[PDB]
């Protein structure tokens, strides 16, 4: 059926530039109007570009006016946004839709735009209590500390252990990276027994921390 | 440039409720006007379109109506499909003027009244050795999402120097799960002796805590 | 498509075909070795004559008829004889009943196994042949179908004999109904179709038109007709508008969206209304956006 792809998202230092892409299949794209929308992290959405190439208008919002171009190639059936002079206020997921009102939806693709730089996360052992101290159940964790720039994945034993596991959204530190927490509950008789390891994944610097959480004596 | 008015921010309803959901714009936008469905993750799906024609593929539990500027997305019977965000966006004049979003209007699930178990970590003996000092408390499994969390070192209530995460609502059981980390330098973790979280929530107060000479 | 005219199997044994070897020859047997029923045994007969008659099966629409054979076979050197088995057939026009005239039955090629023979009945082994094969041009209302034996250890599971159509369909949003497949491979079949609903011939173009085959297969759709104003193609029928949207001419263009300064139009539009106050230029077409009055 009609299928909307992205592609084009990253950091971008402030008052960089960038270029993204919406590949098309299953209609032409010359017969309807295409748009840009982006959501900021948290927040609602927000309008940014339009096009029509039928009537070749280009319809753009006032924080972007000026700085952000859109365009659209008739042959590679593809809708492009290029960003200039980017400012922090620009991060955001940005999606592709088809049509005013909006029927097929791009997947989205993530813009970050700061003076940091990519550093993969620190991971720290939320070490487990030896025993006790809540009933039966006993919780241990990973602290995923001062990573540059968001997404980070986290999975419990390879994937194995997802019952009764808790991963937060990530906080942005006053440092400028983001950190994170993942915790899971399981029995404390188990402790002795059976590891527990905690992969957090950072697709963004190419990293795989491992770490083996045991529990503090 | 048109305003949408969506009230509510937020709402909270059980299974087989009656929902609706308003959005009031400040012109006349004729029929211009669009309901939108976003699950966390995904991106947004189109629900009505025309402010009272269902999407040909949207379930016909979902209604559209118009009552001059006052738009209204109705739900006889929600499923525990549906619950999620709600958007109302308006095109009127496809383009003449900017496309405007309504602020958004999550659906949560009713549930009882849970209590938090709450649990504290000392920092890692290996990030003690970068000068950093991170401490988190975790609430887990409880409801409704309010609480005040609260830090105090050595009976002084820490502020500023603390941040906070909640979870989405559990597919499960319906429970939020929060966490609150205190950041504080290696010098100023070292030279303090009782570390404690206070979980505050109606009338009752968990408070854990620890002691750096301990386990 | 396929259409059946006879189903040995489906009918399980209650077709009395007739024998002309009345009895003894010729017989029907019953062998649950799985219940499958099955026609079977005569060799020491040096010069026999046993036939088996089906019954008359109603030519109706058919022109060339396919005869499928699911059947097993005697070694003939296994028990110390021939396995050339002979299928005939009949163009008769009425049901005659107890009629063996051998004379009038114009022989098919003489079908013949493949894979396994004999080998063990039922102790040391448990595979059949599916062979078939087809006559035709049939012009008479009815016609028979036979098998002759002159000598050999045969037992026959499934006979099918069936006819091929061109089946309906929708292409090119017009209609075209199920028309009898034709007997010889030059033959086409030109079929006209008929519009779907809300659609129409354009002005200067042909009226649909599909070929059916001998294989019963369609080939070469030449025209086509398309969707009118204020309709759109979906699947293979025509659907108004929807509201928001418009068609201005009759074409293959899907529905357009409205254009600039006008309110969404109702389903199935042919054009989206201007605003309240933007006026669109006399001799503009509806795909034109709307401009506001100075
Ligand atoms: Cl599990
Ligand atoms: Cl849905
Ligand atoms: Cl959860
Ligand atoms: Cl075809
Ligand atoms: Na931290
Ligand atoms: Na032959
Ligand atoms: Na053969």
């Amino acid at each position: 059926e009609v299928q909307l792809v992205e592609s084009g998202g990253g950091l971008v230092q402030p008052g960089g530039s960038l270029r993204l892409s919406c590949a098309a299949s299953g209609f032409t794209i010359y017969y309807s109007s295409m748009h840009w929308v982006r959501q900021a992290p948290g927040k609602g959405l927000e309008w940014v570009a339009s096009i029509s190439s039928y009537y070749g208008y280009t319809y753009y919002a006032d924080s972007v006016k000026g700085r952000f171009t859109i365009s659209a190639d008739t042959s590679k059936n593809t809708a492009y946004l290029q960003m200039n002079s980017l400012r922090a206020e620009d991060t955001a997921v940005y999606y592709c839709a088809r049509y005013y009102a909006m029927d097929y939806w791009g997947q989205g693709t993530l813009v970050t735009v700061s003076s940091a730089s990519t550093k993969g996360p620190s991971v720290f052992p939320l070490a487990p209590s030896s025993k006790s101290t809540s009933g039966g159940t006993a919780a241990l964790g990973c602290l995923v500390k001062d990573y540059f720039p968001e997404p980070v994945t986290v999975s419990w034993n390879s994937g194995a252990l997802t019952s009764g596991v808790h991963t937060f959204p990530a906080v942005l530190q006053s440092s400028g990276l983001y950190s994170l927490s993942s915790v899971v509950t399981v029995p404390s008789s188990s402790l002795g027994t059976q590891t527990y390891i905690c992969n957090v994944n950072h697709k963004p610097s190419n990293t795989k921390v491992d770490k083996k959480v045991e529990p503090k004596s | 440039d048109i305003q949408m008015t969506q009230s509510p921010s937020s709402l909270s309803a059980s299974v087989g409720d009656r929902v609706t959901i308003t959005c009031r714009a400040s012109q006349s936008v004729s029929s211009a006007v669009a309901w939108y469905q976003q699950k966390p993750g995904k991106a947004p799906k189109l629900l009505i379109y025309s402010a009272s024609s269902l999407y040909s593929g949207v379930p016909s539990r979902f209604s559209g109506s118009r009552s001059g500027t006052d738009f209204t997305l109705t739900i006889s019977s929600l499923q525990p499909e549906d619950f999620a965000t709600y958007y109302c966006q308006q095109y009127y004049g496809y383009g003449g003027y900017p496309i405007t979003f309504g602020q958004g209007t999550k659906v949560e699930i009713k549930r009882t009244v849970a209590a938090p178990s709450v649990f504290i970590f000392p920092p890692s003996d290996e990030q003690l050795k970068s000068g950093t000092a991170s401490v988190v408390c975790l609430l887990n499994n409880f409801y409704p999402r309010e609480a005040k969390v609260s830090w105090y070192v050595d009976n002084a209530l820490q502020s500023g120097n603390s941040q906070e995460s909640v979870t989405e609502q559990d597919s499960k059981d319906s429970t939020y799960s929060l966490s609150s980390t205190l950041t504080l330098s290696k010098a100023d973790y070292e030279k303090h002796k009782v570390y404690a979280c206070e979980v505050t929530q109606g009338t009752t107060s968990v408070t854990k805590s620890f002691n750096r000479g301990e386990c | 498509k396929e259409v059946v005219l006879l189903d040995f199997a489906a009918a399980g044994g209650e077709l009395g075909w007739l024998t002309h070897p009345y009895g003894k020859g010729w017989d029907l047997m019953q062998n649950i070795m799985n219940p499958i029923y099955m026609y079977s045994c005569n060799v020491m007969s040096g010069d026999q004559d046993n036939w088996l008659r089906t019954n008359w099966v109603y030519r109706g629409e058919a022109e060339r008829i396919f005869i499928e054979l699911k059947f097993t076979v005697r070694d003939c050197n296994s028990f110390p004889c021939k396995e050339t088995f002979n299928l005939y057939y009949a163009e008769s026009d009425l049901d005659y009943g107890t009629n063996f005239q051998k004379r009038l039955f114009t022989k098919i090629d003489t079908i013949a196994p493949d894979e396994i023979t004999v080998s063990s009945d039922f102790e040391a082994r448990h595979k059949l042949n599916v062979e078939e094969r087809s006559v035709g041009p049939l012009t008479r209302k009815g016609f028979y179908l036979a098998f002759q034996d002159i000598g050999a250890c045969v037992a026959l599971l499934s006979v099918r004999v069936y006819y091929k159509k061109c089946p309906e369909l929708l292409q090119g949003l017009a209609h075209f109904p199920e028309t009898i497949a034709g007997s010889d491979a030059p033959s086409l079949a030109t079929v006209a179709g008929t519009c779907v609903d809300h659609a129409v011939v354009p002005p200067g173009g042909e009226e649909p038109r599909m070929h059916c085959a001998v294989d019963g297969e369609w080939l070469v759709p030449i025209g086509q007709c398309l969707c009118q104003a204020g309709y759109e193609k979906v699947e293979d029928a025509c659907q108004a508008c929807s509201p928001g949207f418009f068609k201005f001419e009759a074409s293959e263009s899907p529905c357009l969206e409205c254009p600039e300064h006008t309110l969404p139009s109702p389903e199935g539009a042919t054009s989206c209304e201007c605003e309240e106050g933007f006026f669109r230029a006399p001799q503009d077409p509806a795909s034109m956006p709307c401009t506001l009055v100075p």
